[PDB]
């Protein structure tokens, strides 16, 4: 159902990031700002995914 | 005449000396502005060394048990002889060192305290901060797929840290350059993140319970005070009464205003949903000062990458030309 | 029996009677002499002028200061500056009247035997004292315990002193003053035209660092009014009727005490140094110091250095206790007052360095006596 | 192929080939930057030298030490100083040379990951494994269990290691090493008379421990006889002229290490952080700790330390009168050879962390391999 959730597959192999996993029930409260992210109102910012492709690949 | 007949030591004695020679004036008048109650001459320290240089029980019971002439006497003996002349002149000191360091606590605190509530406050209350969380994760979201680390809806404020950890390949862009660098681009909005959060600015540079501490112990000795000048005579009650009942009522008010802050807390701990054991007041105010410090600085980098950009595709421009 | 109170600074000897509130003979520590050849035969061709007479003649003298960076160098010198300030300007003899001194801090021994062997010897003194000018500065303000800051000519160093007991591991010095600014001015001043490369054009750019410089409370928005408009820019008349006009070097001249990369030291500002004196003390008495920063030396004259040095203070320290400045009006004459607050005391009378006391333990009892 | 050990060092980096009796490269943990603004082209003068190259031009160069108290802080210079140490240090490319690395015991768990995940992303090594020190430390002596105390530039430390694997709960940490020793000797040798402002006698200082500092078997016998000792005064010479005359303090620097109430902390000593160590483990290693207790760093070079370790530990435990406490003569860099004596081995092969570990497990597999 949500927007943040619509990621397509990208061909390559791209370089990983760390941080904590934190639980789904905890983080959709009233009082968290996430809640913006489970409602469809808000600004949708379109990252641009070909430039992230091009750039932040992993090298063959 | 060097029999001076001083009961004290030598060091006490130069001590006294150099104290009293600070004033400028005889030390008739300091006995005076002792009795009268004046705090133009008198802060912290002065009064601290005078409680420092305080007569002894046998330098009173010699004071007093002297009987020939006053003028023989010394400049601190004199100087003793007319502090013993005011009534209750230790308890009139202590009013003028409790006074004027409640006075000096509270405008410290308050103001201090005041930046702590309205931290909170817009900290529980954020306009932009919901947009740029949604960005955030949109964009980290995208990046770990596929993996256990993936498919999260939330985070606590300590990402907001864990966002200067990531470098590109050159080693030299963050994510957080990336995001403001398209937020630029985008959403300008997220440029007045700061501004809602410039009250968050600074965190409290301090710890609580310090400043609560020595606001605690100054309540209880103003009020230990107010119980002393009441056994004592109508003249410390008219000099001293409506002061310390005024330092009571803006140390009660601070109270008041640390039970608000406690309050917030409880609140601010159930909003990022973190348990109260845990220190959740200083650790959410330096992650708060030290990520808008990296927004900031990105902020400011992302300025000057686009500026020395435009510098080499003018330098670029420049050698096509010629 | 009057005292006397004679700070020998490494910038301007302070001399005068104990007792009093300001110092009669104020004069520059210098020694003229001629570099060119004399024709003109008598009228009193005195071959090394000393003090004002010094500086009034001072467009044919090579000038050598005695002092440099707190350290006396030239003697024979510095003893010609010792006999003018006794026979010419207090016009007293030194053998009926006590003779308090001052010296900087972390001072080599020998020479604290040399100045007391002259002392003794040389000008023969009932009673002379050896106290550190931060001291007596500490004692001008009228307050046990405190920090002082002194930046003299040569020598600005930062003493806290707790209830009178100098802490000598948290003492440092850093070699960054008055003559350092006025040799920076004379670098700056080129750029503008104006060259100034004798000893005699020192007094003049010395004058003008005087009268017209000032510590900026910022100085990137100091340097952005002075780029925008020429409001700031400055005129002053030289002695022979020329004149000129400064713009941001009124403060680009005391900012080398907030950054000393200018002239090219590695070590940071005065604000750090001062800080980091502070983390050399123990943690409880840290909050009496923070609020009893006190200033001295004619190097505080700029009109901005106080405001300035509560906010780089407010800024590095953390702002949980009381920040608070002491900079008095007279504080240019502080270690001057501050001995003669302590030279008038009935408790001092048995402090004193007698001759007896020299004739028993050489010129070596003031290290066992003083700090 | 031969394998890669490097000590990331406090003080020391050092560099070096599997197999090796010395490292080749030995280099101080720097990276300096130009002091001074200025561009021009000079033939191409580099942003930012690191080690040899730094130390060689360090006058035109601002240096950081960003490795604080064996602790990590500053993570792009620790990125820079790998980067000199692979491609000009040894002249190596990463990615095909199994490296072996040192970490500081009571490491935080993001620091290793952190370290793993530079490693694997950045440099893109085929493999890696973190030990700790002390236990490079012990497989220097060539023993699989026992504690070991490793005192380098940053921090001391008395790890408990059974069969390869170090137990956390029992690692004791002392919070000084030879960069706290460097900055009590020159404490003491300034309260002795000296002064050193310099970098140039910051390093005099630093060749002084290097050759002159000694332990005795008993500190209060050889205070017994410190004034009447002719062995005991040593001095040494700068190369500008100035002599450096040392007493006492040559067992009072590394007594600290015994002792640290020499210098105002009330921390146990390296003896006695050994001792809690030991009792705070189960109770059937603590014979195999005793029996292979080994000292390591630069930090126990001074000769005479061996028999007052053995009479530390014979007073507080009257188990062990005669074992010995194992000292090898190069255990300046035995992290380094215990490094070259895992790493050469033929069993190690399967310990490496992979690419594809760290690809499914994350940075965590550093908690999790290397234990
Ligand atoms: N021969 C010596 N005698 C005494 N001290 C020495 C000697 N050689 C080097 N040192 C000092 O000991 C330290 C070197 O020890 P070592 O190489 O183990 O440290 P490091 O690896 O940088 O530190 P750490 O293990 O905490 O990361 C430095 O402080 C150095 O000045
Ligand atoms: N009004 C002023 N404004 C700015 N600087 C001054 C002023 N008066 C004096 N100074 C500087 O401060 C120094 C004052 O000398 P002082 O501190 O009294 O003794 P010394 O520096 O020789 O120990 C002089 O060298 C002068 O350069
Ligand atoms: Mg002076
Ligand atoms: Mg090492």
């Amino acid at each position: 159902v949500p927007s943040h959730r619509r990621v397509n597959p990208p061909t390559l192999r791209m370089k990983k990031l760390n941080w904590q996993k934190l639980p789904s029930n905890v983080a959709r409260e009233h009082n968290s700002m996430w809640a913006s992210l489970s409602s469809p109102d808000a600004e949708a910012v379109e990252p641009d995914f070909s430039s992230i492709e091009r750039l932040f690949s992993f090298p063959a | 005449e060097p029999k001076e007949i001083t009961f004290l030591d030598a060091k006490k004695s130069l001590n006294l000396n150099i104290f009293l020679k600070q004033f400028k004036c005889s030390n008739e008048e300091v006995a005076a502005m002792i009795r009268a109650g004046d705090t133009t001459k008198f802060d912290v320290e002065v009064l601290k060394q005078l409680l420092k240089l305080l007569p002894e029980k046998h330098e009173i019971e010699n004071l007093r048990a002297f009987t020939e002439e006053r003028a023989k006497l010394a400049s601190a003996d004199h100087f003793y002889l007319l502090l013993l002349a005011i009534p209750c002149y230790q308890l009139r000191i202590e009013c003028m060192l409790l006074c004027e360091g409640a006075a000096a606590v509270l405008d410290m605190v308050r103001p201090k305290a005041q930046l702590v509530l309205a931290a909170c406050e817009s900290l529980l209350t954020s306009r932009q901060l919901p947009i740029f969380c949604q960005l955030i994760l949109r964009i980290g979201n995208f990046l770990n797929y596929g993996s256990h680390t993936g498919d999260a809806d939330g985070f606590k404020i300590s990402t907001l840290l864990k966002l200067t950890e990531t470098k590109s390949q050159q080693n030299r862009v963050t994510l957080l350059h990336h995001v403001l660098e398209e937020a630029e681009k985008s959403h300008p909005d997220l440029l007045q993140l700061p501004r809602d959060l410039e009250q968050p600015s600074q965190a409290a540079g301090i710890n609580l319970e310090i400043i609560r501490s020595e606001a605690s112990s100054n309540l209880k000795k103003l009020l230990e005070t107010e119980r002393k000048v009441s056994a004592s005579v109508a003249e410390v009650q008219e000099q001293y009464t409506e002061r310390l009942q005024a330092s009571i009522s803006a140390f009660r008010a601070l109270d008041e205003l640390f039970e608000a802050i406690e309050q917030k807390q409880r609140e601010l701990a159930d909003y990022l949903c973190e348990d109260a054991q845990q220190l959740s007041l200083e650790d959410t105010f330096s992650t708060m000062k030290a990520f808008r410090d990296l927004f900031l600085r990105a902020l400011k980098e992302n300025k000057d990458r686009k500026e020395q950009a435009a510098k080499a595709e003018r330098r670029k421009q420049q050698l096509a030309e010629e | 029996t009057t005292a006397l109170v004679c700070d020998n600074g490494s910038g301007l000897v302070k001399a005068g009677f104990a007792g009093d509130d300001a110092p009669r003979a104020v004069f520059p520590s210098i020694v003229g002499r001629p570099r060119h050849q004399g024709v003109m035969v008598g009228m009193g061709q005195k071959d090394s002028y000393v003090g004002d007479e010094a500086q009034s003649k001072r467009g044919i003298l090579t000038l050598k200061y005695p002092i440099e960076h707190g350290i006396i160098t030239n003697w024979d010198d510095m003893e010609k500056i010792w006999h003018h300030t006794f026979y010419n300007e207090l016009r007293v003899a030194p053998e009926e009247h006590p003779t308090l001194l001052t010296e900087a801090p972390l001072n080599p021994k020998a020479n604290r035997e040399k100045m007391t062997q002259i002392m003794f010897e040389t000008f023969n003194v009932p009673a002379m004292y050896v106290a550190i000018q931060a001291v007596l500065s500490l004692y001008a303000s009228g307050r046990t315990t405190g920090i002082v800051l002194d930046s003299g000519d040569g020598v600005t160093h930062n003493v806290p002193i707790y209830e009178g007991y100098a802490l000598p591991h948290a003492i440092m010095r850093l070699d960054l003053a008055g003559r350092d600014l006025t040799d920076y001015l004379m670098k700056i001043l080129t750029e503008r035209g104006y060259s100034f490369v004798t000893t005699a054009e020192r007094e003049i750019v010395r004058d003008i660092k005087e009268k017209l410089c000032y510590v900026a409370l910022d100085f990137e928005n100091e340097m952005a009014t002075a780029a925008s408009s020429s409001s700031l820019e400055k005129s002053y008349e030289l002695p022979d009727g020329q004149v000129i006009t400064i713009g941001n070097e009124r403060f680009r001249c005391p900012e080398t005490l907030f950054q000393p990369s200018f002239i090219g030291m590695e070590s940071a500002g005065i604000h750090e140094t001062t800080y980091n004196s502070i983390m050399k003390c123990d943690i409880d008495i840290r909050k009496d110091l923070y609020a009893n920063n006190v200033m001295s030396g004619g190097t505080t004259m700029y009109p901005g250095i106080a405001d300035r040095m509560q906010k780089e203070i407010t800024a590095l320290a953390p702002s949980t206790m009381k920040i608070k400045i002491i900079a008095p009006p007279e504080r240019k004459y502080s270690v001057w007052i501050g001995g003669s607050i302590l030279a008038s005391l009935s408790t001092f009378q048995q402090m004193w360095i007698t001759k007896q006391e020299y004739d028993e333990a050489g010129p070596s009892i003031v290290h066992r006596k003083c700090f």
